[PDB]
RNA sequence: GCCGGCUAAGAUCAAGUGUAGUAUCUGUUCUUAUCAGUUUAAUAUCUGAUUCCUCGAGGA
């Protein structure tokens, strides 16, 4: 029924020494992505581009007609470093948060899997706000010393928000921004 | 006739002797103070706990009842008691309480008092008003002029016991004992406080026992008090097997008969399996469906006749046929080892048909598959497939 | 938007996701009421006070 308004270009004269890293830097000269439920489709090989290289067609799609009818224009007989390739439309082929008063040095003399054992916890702890990027306990100081450094400053605030006035270990520890 | 449908709403009942579920409070052996509190509150529909708990309390035994938090086990503890204590009334004696209700905070005892007093209201019965880290003596003043109940802390339960100011009479004091919050009771920090709380009581006194959860060291402990104790907890009373998974899918009335033919093509649904149906008429439609497409499968409904039914039950015993259609007859009852397979294709109005086709599979402990199709029609008994999804873990 | 209305015209609470930042989504309630103070361009908001009828129950 649809005549026009393809969304499908058809790649043809490519080595078959490509990757898809270069098929999908190719692709991005005219258009953005088109990774839906993953990523973008390929060129289909003999047995599914497993064995064999590569059936001498490539298939590749935009978001927009425009921008595929503009690729087609001038992209036509493209030269890649093996040889020239030609473009149709279908061609009959297919940050840190400190916290404080939660450990002592006294309850790890005695105990050596408590201190991973409250390491674990506060890993579990961060990574429900977010990313934790770096996470380190200060072992040797008297006050109970932690840093956490997320990815996103925002992340950080709502774990200080969340960590000020809780209880942990029956002490009660507190958050602040770094 | 409808008595089993109560049961099987899932709430694990065990004890001997155990009186049938009360549906509404208006017939369920309450006062006229209990009823109005009721009325007044706003309560429409009772809960399965308290509907399970009010006739274990109205009996005369001991109860220990299990649910989730916010569910009323306060209302569930205070409404019988207070039923009992205006229907069988007696002398209110000096010092001497008729109730003793036991909470592991003092917030949590105030709570219960402020339920006990809502549950009596417009009465003259004022139960208690006492609590940890405050005046004794404006306590002891509040209880000299008459306790009907006692809802406070054993610290300050074994204050007034040591000091004289209450305590239970051998022949005839108080006759229920209220837990709330039994898992901290039975810990290792209230255990000798609850010790000497439950010595010195009468010896004909029922027990009461409510928690949101309950370890098995806390129960065997907490079994030991009591006399004869019946258990109420979800779920256990028809429920589903743990040891076969359920699936549902929702899918249309059309799309089942393909959702079933892509089940038996492309995973190995179609042998050893059983499939359940709503009516004789589709079964076998679904029969000679399934025999048209190439598969052998064999029909047992009650359209058919015996010695035809008994010979696809050997053949389905035997291996000789693939696929075996049934009705909810054959739901119940039917134990074969070669039913590994439960497809539900049509949704049964009543649980218990359910809960017969999902532990048809896999019995004995061994494992098996269940897998039923959810229509739009079938929206009464979600509810129920989603409580015993949760009962069984799945 | 449709032929004054059919509560998609506003404010606000709890939780989730995410950014450098703005944000996005789900579930509520909305005083149906009066007076005094704060305040607002004005609202808003907040701060306090405020027996009868019917068939054991409901409403005012």
């Amino acid at each position: 029924v649809e005549e026009d308004r393809n969304t499908n270009v058809y790649v043809s004269g490519l080595p078959p020494d490509i990757t898809v890293d270069e098929f999908i830097q190719l692709m991005s000269k005219f258009g953005i992505i088109m990774r839906d439920p993953q990523t973008e489709e390929f060129k289909v090989k003999l047995y599914k581009d497993n064995q064999g290289n590569l059936k001498g067609d490539g298939l590749c799609c935009y978001l927009k007609r425009e921008s595929v009818e503009l690729a087609l224009k001038l992209l036509d007989e493209d030269e890649i470093r093996g040889y020239k390739l030609h473009v149709e439309v279908a061609k009959f082929q297919l940050r840190v948060v400190i916290i404080k008063n939660m450990f002592h040095p006294m309850d790890f003399e005695d105990d050596p899997l408590v201190l991973n054992e409250i390491r674990e916890d506060l890993r579990v702890e961060c990574s429900k706000f977010g990313q934790i990027r770096k996470l380190l306990l200060f072992d040797r100081h008297p006050d109970g010393v932690a840093s956490v450094s997320f990815r996103d400053p925002e992340e950080a605030d709502y774990c200080i928000q969340t960590l000020d006035g809780r209880w942990f270990g029956g002490r009660q520890i507190t958050a602040q921004a770094w | 006739v409808n008595v089993f449908r109560l049961e099987m709403e899932g709430i694990t009942v065990k004890g001997k002797g155990c009186p049938k579920p009360i549906k509404s409070w208006v017939q369920c052996g309450i006062s006229m103070k209990i009823l109005n509190s009721l009325k007044k509150h706003g309560y429409e529909k009772p809960t399965p706990i308290q509907t399970q708990a009010i006739p274990a309390i109205m009996s005369g035994r001991d109860l220990i009842g299990i649910a989730k938090t916010g569910s009323g086990k306060t209302i569930a503890f205070l409404l019988p008691m207070f039923r009992h204590i205006m229907d069988q009334r007696s002398l209110e004696e000096g010092e001497g309480p008729i109730a003793v209700i036991m909470t592991p905070t003092r917030e949590l005892a105030l709570q219960i008092t402020k339920e006990c007093k809502k549950f009596s209201k417009t009465l003259g019965l004022r139960v208690v008003c006492v609590y940890g880290g405050t005046g004794i003596s404006e306590q002891i003043a509040e209880l000299k002029r008459g306790a009907e109940i006692i809802v406070c802390t054993p610290g300050r339960m074994i204050d007034m016991l040591a000091a004289n100011s209450g305590r239970v009479t051998n022949l005839r004091r108080v006759t229920y004992v209220v837990l709330d919050e039994a898992d901290r009771m039975f810990d290792m920090g209230f255990e000798p406080q609850v010790m000497r709380i439950v010595d010195n009581v009468r010896p004909d006194r029922q027990t009461v026992m409510f928690s949101a959860t309950f370890p098995r060291a806390m129960e065997a402990l907490a079994r030991r008090i009591l006399s004869k104790p019946i258990e109420v907890q979800v779920g256990g009373r028809s429920v589903v097997c743990s040891d076969v998974e359920q699936q549902v899918i929702v899918i249309e009335e059309e799309k089942k008969f393909l959702k079933l033919l892509e089940l038996l093509g492309h995973y190995q649904e179609s042998g050893s399996v059983i499939i359940f149906v709503d009516k004789q008429e589709h079964a076998d439609g679904l029969l000679k469906d399934l025999m048209r497409a190439s598969y052998p499968c064999m029909s047992l409904h009650g359209g058919i006749d015996q010695y035809d039914r008994d010979s696809i039950i050997n053949d389905f015993k035997n291996g000789t046929c693939k696929l075996l259609v049934a009705t909810s007859v054959a739901a119940r009852g039917l134990d074969v080892k070669h039913l590994i397979l439960v497809v539900n294709y049509s949704c049964p109005n009543h649980y218990e048909d359910y809960v017969h086709r999902a532990g048809r599979t896999g019995r004995a402990g061994n494992k098996g598959y269940a897998y039923t199709f959810i229509t739009e029609d079938q929206a009464r008994y979600a509810g129920d497939i989603i409580k015993a999804l949760e009962l069984s873990g799945t």
